[PDB]
């Protein structure tokens, strides 16, 4: 075959190039775009072959690592739009470190939870700073940064008991929930209500009454599921409507069907990434958000019995996605990114990394089937397709948190 | 790109 | 009145009618985290309205203030919620407050806090009047806002205004037929005005949505409606269809019209159609083709499907 040190790469074929776009000689400002970033991709691509000669794809995880230390200390004003997300920033960093198997110091994760207990609100749920009121994203990442640290100190912080009255505080008739007090209503509030209430063990009978219903409304005639009943499929939001069901234990109140052959479109049959929209642009961080919904449509089948499931990888092309994003997505100086020409911030360093790795491991049953391009040292730790934390992050909460009782609920 |  | 960026813009900690109130400083412990290095001007701004906030001042100073901390930070919802507050409390003019957030949506046409303030403003004045000519406005600069296009949605279904939307989803798909968000809208008019039951209006959509696929053949928008507006019937309940698209196959061998014939057989083989053996053939043929030549992307899903179609109808 071919020596260790070369690797050939599907997006390098000779036959790749059949995969530009066909505008049908009908230009509007969708393929102008679009053709844009091909263009741009395949100057990228070739700049990784020599002839015959591919070397090894690289993860810079050193350069990585260090954007990602300096980041979880301090940021530059440019960091000011983000003064109400700053548990995001606390969850972005610190996935990415736990992606990348760097270990955090005690010291720095004591600040982080000392940190974190300054943004929970009084009230229930966690900021977006100190002072700031509580909104359930925040509150999402909150709960998973915590999680990800893993210690007593950390899953003690969390005020369980007004945790769960802030959910009911938000929870609507129609099965939805308002992200914040006054606030908008969207499929997002349903998978930060649902991630932070199962992992911290208060889910009531009530609680997610009519929830998964409402979710099912959101699956459109595309098969993905939009933010609200009758809006565009969305790979964010479709996403946090699987990943819901999946904690309800809801999934088959969806077309499975229509929600597959939608994602599976979603990959660029030229960019190897993923787009969020259909006839929209490639995007680094929908690399989580759409190809992560193909672990949780598989464990989904699986669980009802699906005789044509494949026991070795995801219905997805896994080697193509980690094509996009080691040679698209990475800045030379650490972190990662949308696409080329974009720069770099701690969001899409932790969802590239994040898909990365769903796209290196697959996982069913006792069935275990890993494809890390490139050098070995790129296999990144696994994520768990629900949470988007480490699997053992997962078990290690549920489990210290089922030994609790559900906050004054028998 | 924004979450919230 | 002054601005962040005028030239006579003075610093909170400066201003003689605020010096009756002492700022409250963030606290964000002893060792901080993600701790960004606020500008001065930003920190002043903040630290007063954490003074005002603490208070609950429902103040005309306070309003003002919060114009300042949205310009700052427009994700704030705070400080979005708080002035709400203030709306209420002080009896502001909600048609100037519209005239406000309609600059602002503007400038930060993609924060979900201001197309939500908005909302609210529209639902306290039940006045929508101004809704469908801001949004196109806003649609005109970036036709796929999502934001844009969910508010819309909204304002259509609460006040019942579905008379020119048809109009308007078909002047956007000639601007772009390759806008995904408007094939959506049109799904969106039709389901809740005349419905898709009618056959007559069935018709009209297939067959504007052929003539589409005729003239830009690799625009899957147009390909994902027709399959979106018959998947629900079943695609084999259209046996002309498949007849029509087996004529443009050997000129129009697109991975989205072969796709499109593997949808067709899966359900012929799912209502008993006749020569059942054949038809499997064929679905198992074009899977392989998928896999190996036209949508190599997609392989394993067609891997997938080829299995799942042996699985269900070998016999
Ligand atoms: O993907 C289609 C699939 O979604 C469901 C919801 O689970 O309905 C959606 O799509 C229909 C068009 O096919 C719309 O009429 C409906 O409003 C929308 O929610 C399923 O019923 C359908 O099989
Ligand atoms: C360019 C990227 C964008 C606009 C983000 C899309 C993703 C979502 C919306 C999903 C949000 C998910 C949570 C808040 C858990
Ligand atoms: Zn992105």
């Amino acid at each position: 075959s071919s020596p260790v040190w070369s690797e050939p790469l599907y997006s390098l074929r000779p036959e790749h190039a059949r995969e530009r776009l066909q505008d049908d000689s009908v230009e509007t400002v969708t393929s102008i775009e679009q053709a844009k970033v091909e263009e741009k991709i395949q100057e990228v691509f070739s700049s990784y072959k020599f002839n015959h000669l591919v070397p090894r794809l690289v993860l810079q995880r050193e350069k990585h690592f260090h954007y990602l230390k300096r980041g979880l200390r301090q940021l530059t004003d440019a960091y000011e739009c983000l003064d109400a997300s700053r548990p995001w920033l606390c969850y972005w960093i610190l996935h990415s470190l736990e992606l990348l198997d760097e270990p955090i110091p005690q010291i720095v994760a004591t600040d982080v939870c000392q940190f974190l207990e300054l943004c929970q609100s009084p009230e229930g749920g966690f900021g977006g700073g100190p002072g700031q009121y509580p909104h359930l994203a925040p509150t999402y990442a909150a709960v998973n940064a915590l999680c990800i640290i893993g210690t007593e100190e950390a899953y003690d912080i969390i005020n369980r008991e007004k945790l769960l009255q802030y959910l009911y505080s938000l929870k609507q008739p129609d099965g939805s929930f308002l992200m914040h007090v006054g606030g908008e209503v969207d499929v997002r509030s349903a998978y930060c209500a649902a991630s932070v209430a199962s992992l911290t063990n208060i889910i009531t009978p009530d609680l997610f009454e009519g929830t998964a219903e409402w979710i099912a409304r959101c699956q459109n005639w595309e098969g993905g599921i939009g933010g609200v009943p009758g809006m565009e499929a969305h790979g964010g939001y479709t996403f946090c409507g699987l990943a819901a069901l999946v904690i309800l234990k809801r999934e088959r109140s969806l077309n499975l069907k229509s929600l597959l052959q939608w994602v599976t479109s979603r990959q660029m049959r030229f960019e190897g990434g993923f787009q969020g929209r259909c006839n929209k642009l490639v995007d680094g961080c929908y690399s989580f958000w759409q190809a992560g919904l193909l672990p949780l449509l598989h464990r989904a089948l699986h669980a009802q019995g699906d005789p044509a499931l494949s026991m070795s990888h995801w219905m997805f092309h896994q080697q193509a996605l980690q094509e996009y994003i080691l040679m698209c997505c990475q800045c030379p100086a650490g972190g990662l990114l949308d696409k080329p020409g974009k720069s770099r911030d701690f969001y899409h360093t932790c969802y590239c990394l994040s898909g990365l790795s769903i796209a290196q491991h697959f996982g069913s049953g006792a069935m275990l089937h890993d494809v890390v391009l490139g050098v070995p040292e790129n296999a990144l730790q696994p994520t768990h397709p629900v949470y988007n934390i480490g699997p053992d992050k997962v078990i290690q909460a549920t489990t210290y948190f089922l030994q609790k009782p559900v906050p004054g609920f028998e | 790109c924004v979450l919230s | 009145f002054v601005s962040l960026d005028s030239p006579s813009y003075v610093l909170y900690r400066d201003r003689a009618e605020w010096a009756d109130i002492d700022p409250v400083p963030q606290n964000d412990g002893p060792n901080p985290v993600v701790q960004i290095i606020y500008s001065d001007k930003f920190r002043d701004v903040y630290d007063y309205f954490r003074a005002v906030l603490q208070r609950d001042e429902r103040s005309e100073r306070a309003f003002k203030l919060t114009r300042d901390a949205i310009e700052l930070n427009a994700a704030n919802y705070t400080v979005w919620h708080f002035r709400r507050v203030l709306l209420k409390s002080l009896q502001k003019d909600l048609h100037e407050e519209m005239n406000y957030i309609t600059a602002i949506i503007e400038e930060q046409p993609k924060n979900y806090q201001v197309w939500h303030h908005r909302r609210v403003l529209v639902e306290w004045l039940r006045d929508p009047s101004q809704e469908l000519e801001f949004i196109a406005d806003i649609l005109n600069q970036d036709a796929k806002n999502y934001h844009a296009w969910q508010h819309r949605q909204w304002v259509i279904q609460e006040f019942k205004l579905w008379d020119n939307e048809l109009q308007y989803v078909d002047q956007l798909l000639k601007e772009d037929v390759r806008n995904n968000s408007v094939w959506n809208q049109r799904y969106f008019v039709i389901s809740n005005t005349t419905g898709y039951n009618d056959r007559a209006v069935l018709e009209r959509e297939v067959q504007y949505t052929l003539e589409m696929i005729k003239l830009v053949p690799h625009n899957e928008s147009a390909w994902n409606y027709l399959k979106g507006i018959l998947q629900d019937r079943g695609l084999s309940k259209y046996p002309n269809l498949l007849n029509q698209l087996l004529d443009l196959q050997p000129s129009h061998s697109s991975p989205y019209l072969i796709a499109f014939l593997v949808d067709i057989y899966e359900d012929m083989l799912e209502n008993q159609c006749d020569n059942k053996e054949d038809i499997l053939n064929k679905a198992l043929e074009l899977c392989e083709i998928l896999a190996k030549e036209k949508d190599t992307i997609r392989k394993e899903y067609w891997r997938y499907i080829g299995r799942s179609l042996q699985s269900k109808h070998s016999t």
